[PDB]
RNA sequence: AAAACUUUCAGCAACGGAUCUCUUGGCUCUCGCAUCGAUGAAGAACGCAGCGAAAUGCGAUACGUAAUGUGAAUUGCAGAAGAAUCAUCGAAUCUUUGAACGCACAUUGCGCCUUUGGGACCAAAGGCAUGCCUGUUUGAGUGUCAU
RNA sequence: GCAGAUCUUGGUGGAAGUAGCAAAUAUUCAAAUGAGAACUUUGAAGACUGAAGUGGGGAAAGGUUCCAUGUGAACAGCAGUUGGACAUGGGUUAGUCGAUCCUAAGAGAUAGGGAAGCUCCGUAUGAAAAUCGAAAGGG
RNA sequence: GUUUGGGUAUAGGGGCGAAAGACUAAUCGAACCAUCUAGUAGCUGGUUC
RNA sequence: UUUCAAUGGCCCGUCUACACGGACCAAGGAGUCUAGCAUCUAUGCGAGUGUUUGGGUGAUGAAAACCCAUCCGCGAA
RNA sequence: AUUUGACCUCAAAUCAGGUAGGACUACGCGCUGAACUCAAUAAGCGCAGGAAAAGAAAAUAACCAUGAUUCCCUCAGUAACGGUGAAGCGGGAAAAGCUCAAAUUUGAAAUCUGGCAACAUUUCUUUUGUUGUCCGAGUUGUAAUUUCAAGAAGCUGCUUUGAGUGUAGACGAUCGGUCUAAGUUCCUUGGAACAGGACGUCAGAGAGGGUGAGAACCCCGUCUUUGGUCGAUUGGAUAUGCCAUAUAAAGCGCUUUCGAAGAGUCGAGUUGUUUGCAGCUCUAAAUGGGUGGUCAUCUAAAGCUAAAUAUUGGCGAGAGACCGAUAGCGAACAAGUAGAGUGAUCGAAAGAUGAAAAGAACUUUGAAAAGAGAGUUAAAUAGUACGUGAAAUUGCUGAAAGGGAAGCAUUGGAAAUCAG
């Protein structure tokens, strides 16, 4: 089959040409199948669907990394780019506006805050 | 005796847990004892079984028989050795299986990711 | 305890008098092979068992103090006679002395090699090897639920401070240790039975 | 003299109880928004609960839970 | 409905533990705060002393150390109690 | 009848496809205690409903 | 008054599945943890393997792909031969539905907006639920006013 | 620790090769297949349903029972070479036939009003504007 | 010598009924289903060497 | 052990003779757990008595065991 | 006339950005609520979390006074009510306090969301922010100071100070990677040694499991491990570097000062529910109001908050004086499955060949199915209808008895058999 990471050095147009005759040649394996094909074919109608499969993923993975270098720097981005915790922690307040806290409580911060002490048996 | 809470010594989940290993685990549950000039050529007491190499079995009604794997037949816990088989009924030859553990391998199989294993269990090439 | 449903999740009712058959519920619906069928009760089929089992009852009993300190102090001085022991079951025909007192130089023992080699020359290893010998397949569901093996109970090594003692003693089949300041009756009379074969170091016996 | 329907396949829950001149499923509850349960029917919860499914979503989150829910790519 | 106490055992064990890491986490410091000599409100017990939730304001401004600072050193302040 | 609906008879379809025997390679295989088919239904016999 | 028949006893053979032994199951107790969903949940449907009906897994990238670790299999046959029905798992895909969201759904029914492609028509991609909050835009008011 | 509880579950008996077998007049001869023919197939003969059929079609309902090939383990209160059973395959082709479109009785979203609430009234109603419902109706 | 197919409406001490104290999925001492419920027992039948 | 001869022998359980159950066999199947109170017996201590609400130690399995402490319970009117 | 611009109110948008639904429910908070004290129970309805709720006194007390909440022992089966049934105190587990409204920053809205542009930072190209600019919100009040324990305004002279940004080592922890001591030596039995006997070894490892029978030394593991070795994270401190801007802020002792404090709310009458709460008539006060018997104690009608506590659900584990296939979950198995009902729902049965299919080649009879010879195996008295294989019941063989019962007991003969 073909190597994934040889399939990440190549452009946009070649995978798509590669789609394209394998699926030429998925049809032909399995109009083989239909009508009696040795096991060589038949064993190899799964690692054809398998390369395509590895096509299809290179593509995609090329096209989210387009998409969030194009996104890169943003406020607004796309609900796939976006983080999927839980619906519950991207409700939840962000660590930033849970320390933040009034001028009163940062003046008592500031000159009695928790003090370092020991006791001497 | 096990002094720790993180393994089990119940019958139930000992079993459970061999019978249902996974490939990877059987692996290491095929493993075999060395020669003695194996044991001290390379320091290593036991190895994992693969295909391909030299054994003599050691205890069974093939007490004695020597030969090559032709496969670690993992889903049984068993293996399978050039010529020891069986005559069935017919005349075929159906092949006599042998636990890992009953086998002593005489000849490994050497290549770069063996020798990183007996480099890296205590062992000098 | 079984399960408090167990028994009752089914769905049956009797179906009634005069008809020629018992008025135990049963189970209704139909089409299936459980429907005409009894439930809820002791004598029936996949019925709840007569009074369950319940998770408090008193599985824990209470023990004056005094009484636990009588029955420690008693077991100890049980351990000192020789006679006992033989009775016991302990074999200690050359043991040189009872009560036996060892030196606290092994209570910084490191090795099994040292430890069964402090037993031999002691001459209590007839014990070890009578445990050894004894360790045989338990009869019953035992086994079945966490019990594979039953064997015998051997000296019952009694220090003062661990400095090594006790992982150089506690692999010898039936070797038992214990710290001198927390002596359980369980250990010292086990079974119920008086006069354990019981070692001594000589700061837990000056101790004592 | 028995060729009609009363119930027919639900939509939401794939079981002939969907009945026809009321339009409500009596297993589900379908159209209403939650779902049918009874806490008398106890037996009737478990033969639909969650875990009687794929929860294929669920299995999904709790392997990313035990790793505290990480992203990106390795080393 | 009945409550059964079979976690006991595993209760003091576990408190056990919370004590051992609140020490751990805090060591610097004593792991229990100074607490008053308090007398028990009542004739029955009014010839005790036990240890009572905080000092006062006035016991704290008679020692010389503030009100503000006494919460950071470690002296629980009750605002409640006076001293009559 | 003649004039189900598409749903109706998906429904069949597979309702027909289960009702069908065993491949003999399938018992063949080991740990595998399948060796008769428990799901086999005739359209005389237990209605689909 | 012999056979046959009936009954009793014993051996053997049947019928049946008790007893004994076991047990990847159940039950009970204790300890640890806090993690569903409009970024589509639980659940349902329909499919996916060379030879599969169920179970399991997965979703037209379909008994899966990417990445990491292991290191030479899978197995019932055939088959070729960084393998594998391996583990881990942070990258993806995830069909029809379902709170289910263009209108409906006992219907593979009926639409509208934007863009693209094909040799008016068709196809493809992206969209169109409800209530509420903050802001934006346009308004409506012989509501109050200033020129 | 069981002899009972019109006990529970399972297994097995005597009655007993006993009661009995289905309505719907009725079958016979030859040949072929076949291990095996009162029951399968062809011919000949005799009958029956007698257009208000034992005829040919459909709706509801069933769902592959349809057709070919093979089998005779189990089912067809006899039998079976046959079956609607089992096994392997094949088979339903629409611009004009229907659904889909419209609406009847009826159901019901929405704007509003109630209710502690899941939700009930309201649908032409005091709003800054429906939908579903007929494989026998209309087309 | 009015009947009836389909669609729809009416639901439980309710509905429906030219009224039989009738029908309401082979059930109407009072529909069916599941919980409370392991309901209530002066009573019956059994209760083991 | 089977069998014969003589003698004897009504079918068991339940319910107040009758009646009710019983075709046969195997397995299951019915005074249990718990809270309080009372008598008696035994054990420990004794004008005292009760560790396990709690704390400490327990490494070898630590839900056990051992140790420690003020209330408080009953009793001492 | 009427045109222009404001403010107020209300609309519309497939406007920009967000949010709610549904599911689980063991534990948690409310509403509602029966029947046979039952029971503030079951059912029904709403709503959360890892805990929830409660919580810093409009609290107890009558004392030498105690001092937020929660939980446990005790109070105590006491007070109280007519069987129901507390609480104060006392001993423990755990501890942590606070935030607003009510007063002018008036020499300065000092405050904040959003748009735009950069700078960044990340469990993360997925996260979270900083600055500048514009618009908007906002004087019908956003900031700073104040919360009664006080506090503000003067006066005083002592003390204190960051909501920062990199580098290194140590100290922990999470995830997975990887490391581990010794017989398979001899003889007998056996299909197989993992049995018996002999000779030995390891043990911080003699727990457990697998392997052709009881394996510490064949294998996995077990002890070492509260650790060595890999990597990736981090949590907090130590050393070290760089920014900050204090012309300030805060604590403490005095007052020659004032001290704002929550309304259809408290409260009363009436009806309803188990003092507490609700409906309704009526409706307050400012040394006042609430609570307890003039006194004592609190300061309601606004809000937040870990811990000890619960946890028949979910996810992991460790166990057991539990059950051992009519038992234990309904389900050890293709089980909420087959199947039944229009539906709500109801809901089983069924584990074991052998070490290894080695699943009986081949021949013969038979239409076939099968049988008989063989063959595999230690075993076919293991042939899948498969471990062991009881009873009821049935067939055959052998012995015996029998004229409308049979069973049983006592004595002895006859036959068979065993024994001293
Ligand atoms: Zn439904």
């Amino acid at each position: 089959a073909l190597k994934t990471f040889e399939l990440r050095k190549q452009s946009q147009e070649n995978l798509a040409e590669q789609l394209q005759e394998l699926r030429q040649e998925l049809a032909s394996l399995r109009v083989q199948k239909i009508a009696g094909g040795s096991g060589s074919k038949l064993s190899k109608i799964k690692t054809t669907r398998k390369d395509i499969a590895r096509i299809l993923t290179v593509i995609n993975e090329s096209n989210r990394l387009a998409a969030r270098e194009a996104y890169k720097n943003k406020k607004y981005i796309p609900l796939d780019l976006r983080q999927k915790k839980t619906r519950a922690i991207r409700r939840a307040l962000t660590p930033y506006e849970q320390s933040r806290k009034t001028l009163k409580q940062i003046k008592k911060e500031r000159y009695f805050p928790l003090r370092k002490y020991a006791l001497k048996a | 005796m096990k002094f720790s809470r993180d393994v089990t010594s119940s019958r139930r989940k000992q079993r459970k847990a061999h019978f249902g290993a996974p490939s990877s685990v059987r692996r290491v549950l095929m493993s075999a004892p060395l020669s003695k000039e194996l044991r001290e050529q390379y320091k290593i007491r036991s190895l994992p079984v693969r295909r391909d190499d030299q054994i003599t079995v050691i205890r069974g009604s093939n007490k004695g028989r020597e030969g090559k794997i032709t496969s670690v037949y993992r889903k049984k816990f068993l293996l399978l050795i050039e010529r020891v088989t069986r005559e069935k009924a017919n005349g075929a030859s159906a092949p006599v299986g042998i636990d890992a553990s009953k086998v002593v391998i005489t000849k490994l199989h050497l290549d770069k990711d063996r020798k990183d294993l007996i480099v890296r269990k205590g062992g000098k090439v | 305890a079984v399960s408090e449903k167990a028994g009752h999740q089914t769905s049956a009712e009797s179906w009634g008098t005069g008809r020629a058959l018992a008025r135990i519920p049963r189970v209704g619906g139909g089409g299936t092979h459980r429907s005409g069928q009894a439930a809820f009760g002791n004598m029936c089929r996949s019925g709840r068992m007569f009074a369950p089992t319940k998770t408090w009852r008193k599985w824990h009993v209470k023990v004056n103090q005094n009484e636990k300190r009588y029955a420690i102090a008693s077991a100890v001085a049980a351990s000192g006679v020789p006679s006992l022991l033989l009775a016991r079951g302990h074999r200690i025909e050359e043991i040189p002395e009872v009560p036996l007192v060892v030196d606290d130089a092994v209570q910084s023992f490191q090795k099994t090699k040292e430890a069964v080699a402090l037993l031999k020359e002691i001459k209590a290893y007839r014990d070890v090897i009578k445990v050894a010998n004894s360790r045989k397949l338990r009869a019953g569901k035992g086994k079945l639920r966490n019990r594979r093996h039953v064997q015998r109970r051997g000296p019952l090594v009694v220090f003062n401070e661990d400095t090594g003692i006790v992982k150089a003693f506690r692999n010898i089949p039936g070797v038992e240790i214990v710290n001198v300041r927390r002596l359980n009756l369980l250990q010292l009379a086990p079974g119920g039975h008086l006069g354990r074969f019981v070692i001594w170091t000589k700061s837990a016996f000056g101790l004592l | 003299m028995r060729h009609n329907k009363s119930h027919t396949i639900c939509r939401r829950c794939g079981k002939r109880s969907f009945h026809i001149q009321k339009s409500t499923c009596a297993c589900c509850g379908y159209p209403a928004a939650k779902t049918r349960s009874y806490n008398w029917g106890a037996k009737a919860k478990r033969r639909r609960t969650t875990g009687t499914g794929r929860m294929s979503y669920l299995k999904k989150v709790h392997r990313s839970f035990k790793n505290g829910f990480r992203s990106g790519k390795p080393a | 409905y009945v409550k059964t106490w079979f976690n006991q055992p595993g209760r003091k064990l576990r408190r056990r533990q919370a004590r051992q890491t609140k020490a751990a986490k805090i060591a610097p410091r004593p792991v229990e705060a100074i607490r008053p000599a308090v007398k028990p409100p009542t004739i029955r017990y009014n010839m005790k002393v036990r240890a009572g939730r905080g000092f006062t304001l006035e016991e704290l401004k008679a020692a010389g150390v503030s009100r503000r600072v006494a919460s950071t050193i470690g002296i629980p302040v009750d605002h409640r109690r006076r001293n009559r | 009848p003649s004039h189900k609906s598409f749903r109706t008879k998906q429904k069949l379809a597979k309702a027909a496809r289960q009702n069908r025997p065993i491949p003999q390679w399938i018992r063949l295989r080991t740990g595998n205690t399948v060796h008769y088919n428990m799901k086999r239904r005739h359209w005389r016999r237990t209605k689909l409903n």
